[PDB]
RNA sequence: GAAAUUGUUGAAAGGGAAGGGCAUUUGAUCAGACA
RNA sequence: CGUGGAGGUCAGUGACGAAGCCUAGACCGUAAGGUCGGGUCGAACGGCCUCUAGUGCAGAUCUUGGUGGUAGUAGCAAAUAUUCAAAUGAGAACUUUGAAGACUGAAGUGGGGAAAGGUUCCACGUCAACAGCAGUUGGACGUGGGUUAGUCGAUCCUAAGA
RNA sequence: GUGAACAGCCUCUAGUUGAUAGAAUAAUGUAGAUAAGGGAAGUCGGCAAAAUAGAUCCGUAACUUCGGGAUAAGGAUUGGC
């Protein structure tokens, strides 16, 4: 089973890197499937393929 | 070409091969002349290296800068419960040496030293000595050929003797046994002495007495696989020299052209054999005496065992003798004191001292009190106690 | 026979971690625990839970807690069947402080 | 087939063979050794051990500045290993033996590994590169691998001649004699 | 389908090389000649 | 004495096995060598009188090819660092996904280009060799897809110079 | 962010987490550190190493092409609130 090709799509219709896109472990078969960016984009319309919060770097200590 | 320098030697060619002794338990190459007109006794003894502690005592050396004034003073404490004697063995005279012909054995063998002739106790049907025993059975007919054989001829006669190591804090549980050349009286007197000691018991007080001078074979610490600088106190080599500098530069001449006996090399350092001679019994302690640690001067009650007790040792629930300064081997080791092969007169031999303080804090660390007692005094109420 | 039970251990992670090389110190718990459960389970299949993982790299590599109080638990094996028909999963335990519990039996249902 | 030199019953025995097999030669000739003339059933369980580190196969010839092990004592030996590609090679081949006895119908309980030969197959280069600018050969060891098991059987029986005595004229009157004479 | 070189099997020897010469013991092997 | 080739001869040997090769089997010769048996083999070959020469190897740091001992030995130690689980697969330290621990730290291990390469891009399949462990992974192997301009370049102009 | 700073050190975005692996920690190494008292006695030679260092204030010789020599030398100070 190898994702890193919809992990890339997955990256690139989100409009993120690659460190932030999320392949839900649990669809791997579903998600194998999306060859296609709208494939992917339905993936992460429906939670399947999300998002990943940004790291903080918090100013609160500079202020 | 010839040196340059004259420098002597690095290290001593009286203790080669510098390998790794052939056992834990140091020969004993020589026992002391025997005068026949005293009584039967031990010539040695087994024990155990606990640790080391600190005296306090004056000193009796008119002359000295240091006559009738206190010094302090390094000791070693060897555990020493009582040796039991489980068999007799009776060599003779030969043109081609000394040659033991018999051995006579107890009827019964503690489980300690019957551990000591197994390599895996647990699985054994563990019958060893179980058809000698009987030998005894028949009224005795067979043991008394033997003593009586050993009585006929035997120019030396030794015992069997054996260490009683659970009365120590050791885990190791198998004993160790060994031979004592019998020094008393008569051969015959010999024998009578050891058959009667059969299953029977001897303590150190019946073997060496206070300011004796004794001797101590023991297998030194280990090592391991050692550079030539820290084996034989060679120079360190200048630090521009490529290829390493704990070495010797130049291991022999281009004749003969072969590396010589006599140039240091790396390799095995320790776990040798050493009879190391001369040290002043200071102490012979009884295990069933409280204050054992204490002194005519000092009178508190306490033992010799340091606060926290013998670091990497144990307690020291036993009679002990105690040793002016250090002794071959390492705390646990076995380890035969002796008696000395001469009678020397050395002044510093027959000074009869007389202890004024034994040390008695951790050496766990920077103790700073000799008793759990001295402790609280001191510090008061502690927000565990009471 | 078999036996399936849960325990829950403390086991001193500092002496078994002393003298270890920091970049191997959380890399030698993970080993080092694998190797206390064997020894009280007596199997050789041993997991160890994702969290217990996270238990373990809780501060890094060099920073593993001196104590770390476990759930091991002896289970029964299935399928392609493996060597032995036993095996144990470890998981944290959430608890204040892995500080002075001995250990106890999970009665299990 | 042509197998090497065997001299055992063929219709009591089968036999396996791999060629070019990407294990080392030396390695796999000393771990074929150790199983040479072994009951099948206790080499099988043997290998198995090896992998498992508990016991291991002694190196007697491709051997000099390998290490020491305790698991070597059992066969009075100090240098030994735990060559795991040869040993799953050598145990694949015999697996494959027991198969074809299974089908030549034989007591899979007498047999026993008869025949087991390792030599060597065509080496393979890939290339190195020196200091300098320069290349050496880097290679492959592969070898061929061979083995026959066969069926224990009892006995021998006897038989085989009779050897004619040749006795001069006093000889043979000696003789004559000695029995006219006594017993 | 030689040789170097290698695996197995069989036989033999081997106290810091091995191989060689004259000679015989021992073992293995073999030709001839007899009527 | 022995080899390649030539004239003559023995109406020579041979698929019922020529030649070659193997053989601590036999026999002739002081020797160069010659003869036979057995095994292997498969299409040609030899005695005698002569003719002829690219005609005989242990060496030439000889030529080309092949092969050893060295040796399962030196080594595979720079660039801080890895870990748990699941999934997939005959097979998972190394593939994919999730988690964790880190790193590069915008003078980047980020985002693009010039020279150079030339399909390496991308998809599907996929492990014999290759990636100095591995391999289900790949810049590898197999089969395909892919590069869209009135405005971006070239094209035009002139420079050293040709 | 700190800081004089496109320095070093930590971080966000993006990207990596590739470099055979496991077990031990002998000698001798490579690379990184420390040592009582003495202080160049070592050595061809202080080679290597150690010492010094930022900023504010004070103080600064010979000599000079009057521009320097000069951060000469030598000192004090420095956090938090
Ligand atoms: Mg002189
Ligand atoms: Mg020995
Ligand atoms: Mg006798
Ligand atoms: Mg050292
Ligand atoms: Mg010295
Ligand atoms: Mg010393
Ligand atoms: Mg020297
Ligand atoms: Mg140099
Ligand atoms: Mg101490
Ligand atoms: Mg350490
Ligand atoms: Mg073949
Ligand atoms: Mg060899
Ligand atoms: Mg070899
Ligand atoms: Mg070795
Ligand atoms: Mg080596
Ligand atoms: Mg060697
Ligand atoms: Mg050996
Ligand atoms: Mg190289
Ligand atoms: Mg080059
Ligand atoms: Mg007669
Ligand atoms: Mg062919
Ligand atoms: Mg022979
Ligand atoms: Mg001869
Ligand atoms: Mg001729
Ligand atoms: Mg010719
Ligand atoms: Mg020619
Ligand atoms: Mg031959
Ligand atoms: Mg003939
Ligand atoms: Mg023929
Ligand atoms: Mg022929
Ligand atoms: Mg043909
Ligand atoms: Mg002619
Ligand atoms: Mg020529
Ligand atoms: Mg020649
Ligand atoms: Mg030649
Ligand atoms: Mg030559
Ligand atoms: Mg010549
Ligand atoms: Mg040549
Ligand atoms: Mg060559
Ligand atoms: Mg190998
Ligand atoms: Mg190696
Ligand atoms: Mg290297
Ligand atoms: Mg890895
Ligand atoms: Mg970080
Ligand atoms: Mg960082
Ligand atoms: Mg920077
Ligand atoms: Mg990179
Ligand atoms: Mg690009
Ligand atoms: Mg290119
Ligand atoms: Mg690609
Ligand atoms: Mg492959
Ligand atoms: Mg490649
Ligand atoms: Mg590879
Ligand atoms: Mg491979
Ligand atoms: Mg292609
Ligand atoms: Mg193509
Ligand atoms: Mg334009
Ligand atoms: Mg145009
Ligand atoms: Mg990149
Ligand atoms: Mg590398
Ligand atoms: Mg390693
Ligand atoms: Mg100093
Ligand atoms: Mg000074
Ligand atoms: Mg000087
Ligand atoms: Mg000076
Ligand atoms: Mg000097
Ligand atoms: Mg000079
Ligand atoms: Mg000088
Ligand atoms: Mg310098
Ligand atoms: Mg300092
Ligand atoms: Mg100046
Ligand atoms: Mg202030």
């Amino acid at each position: 089973a190898n994702l890193r090709t919809q992990k890339r799509l997955a990256a690139s219709v989100v409009g993120v890197g690659k460190r932030k896109v999320w392949l839900d472990p649990n669809e791997t078969s579903e998600i194998a499937q999306a060859n296609s960016r709208n494939a992917i984009r339905k993936l992460v319309k429906n939670g399947t393929i999300v998002k990943k919060a940004v790291t903080v770097h918090s100013k609160s200590r500079t202020r | 070409s010839h040196r340059k320098y004259e420098a002597p030697r690095h290290g001593h060619l009286g203790f080669l091969p510098r390998k790794r002794a052939a056992s834990i338990r140091a020969r004993v190459k020589a026992f002391p002349k025997d005068d026949r007109s005293k009584p039967v006794a031990l010539t040695s003894f087994l024990g155990y290296k606990a640790g080391m502690t600190t005296i306090v005592r004056d000193l009796d050396r008119p002359g000295s800068k240091f006559h009738k004034r206190e010094v302090v003073e390094a000791v070693t404490v060897v555990d020493t419960p009582p040796v039991v004697v489980v068999g007799v063995v009776g060599y003779v005279e030969t043109p081609r040496g000394l040659r033991s012909l018999t051995t006579v054995w107890a009827e019964h063998l503690s489980d300690e030293v019957k551990r000591r002739f197994y390599k895996n106790w647990y699985k054994s049907k563990k019958k060893a000595f179980t058809k000698y025993s009987a030998k005894y059975a028949q009224d005795g007919a067979g043991i008394e050929r033997e003593l009586a054989r050993i009585k006929k001829y035997a120019s030396v006669v030794r015992v069997l003797v054996h260490t009683q190591i659970r009365k120590t804090p050791l885990a190791q549980k198998k004993a160790h046994l060994a031979e004592i050349q019998l020094n008393g009286g008569s051969i015959s007197e010999k024998v009578d002495w050891a058959r009667e000691h059969f299953e029977k018991t001897v303590a150190v007080d019946s073997v060496f007495e206070q300011n004796e001078m004794i001797d101590a074979i023991a297998v030194t610490k280990g090592h391991g696989f050692e550079g030539v600088t820290h084996r034989w106190g060679t120079k360190k080599l200048p630090r521009k020299t490529h290829r390493g500098l704990r070495k010797v530069a130049c291991i022999g001449a281009w004749h003969p052209a072969h590396v010589m006996w006599s140039v240091a090399r790396a390799g095995q350092r320790g776990y040798h054999s050493r009879t190391s001679i001369n040290h002043k019994i200071y102490r012979v302690g009884k295990g069933d005496d409280e204050a054992n640690g204490a002194t005519s001067f000092d009178r508190t009650k306490k033992t010799i065992t340091p606060m926290g007790g013998f670091v990497h040792y144990g307690e020291i629930k036993n009679d002990f003798i105690m040793v002016k300064g250090c002794i071959p081997g390492n705390r646990k080791r076995i380890v035969t004191l002796r008696k000395s092969l001469y009678t020397n007169t050395s002044r510093k031999a027959l000074e009869e001292v007389s202890l004024k303080w034994i040390d008695t804090a951790s050496k766990f660390g920077k103790g700073r009190f000799q008793t759990p007692a001295e402790k609280h005094a001191f510090m008061g109420t502690l927000k565990k106690d009471l | 026979l078999k036996d399936v039970v849960t325990r829950e251990y403390t086991i001193n992670l500092h002496k078994r971690l002393h003298g270890v090389s920091f970049k191997k110190r959380a890399p030698r718990a993970v080993k080092e625990i694998k190797k206390f459960a064997k020894l009280h389970m007596g199997t050789d299949d041993v997991r160890l839970a994702p969290e217990l993982n996270q238990a373990i790299w809780k501060r890094g590599v060099k920073g593993v807690e001196y104590r770390l109080r476990l759930r091991i638990s002896r289970k029964r094996n299935e399928e392609e069947d493996a060597k032995n028909p036993l095996f144990s999963y470890v998981e944290p335990v959430l608890v204040a402080s892995a500080k002075g519990l001995q250990t106890v039996v999970v009665e299990e249902d | 087939a042509r197998y090497g030199a065997t001299s055992t019953n063929p219709a009591k025995s089968a036999s396996a063979r791999g060629s070019y097999l990407r294990v080392s030669f030396k390695n796999t000739r000393e771990t074929a050794q150790a199983i040479n003339g072994w009951e099948l059933t206790k080499a099988q369980k043997y290998l198995e051990q090896v992998l498992d580190h508990q016991r291991a196969i002694p190196f007697r010839r491709f051997n000099s500045s390998i290490g020491r092990t305790a698991q070597g004592k059992e066969f009075g030996v100090t240098k030994a290993r735990w060559p795991a590609k040869s040993v799953k090679f050598v145990q694949g081949l015999l697996q494959n033996a027991a198969a074809n006895a299974e089908a030549k119908g034989l007591d899979a309980t007498k047999l026993y590994v008869s025949h087991i030969q390792v030599n060597q197959a065509p080496k393979q280069r890939r290339r190195t590169y020196r200091a300098h600018g320069r290349i050496n050969k880097y290679e492959s060891s592969p070898s061929h691998i061979e083995l026959v098991v066969t069926e224990k059987e009892e006995a021998v029986a006897k038989a085989a001649e009779k050897k004619v005595v040749r006795l001069t004229s006093r000889q043979r009157g000696r003789i004559a004699a000695q029995k006219r004479i006594a017993a």
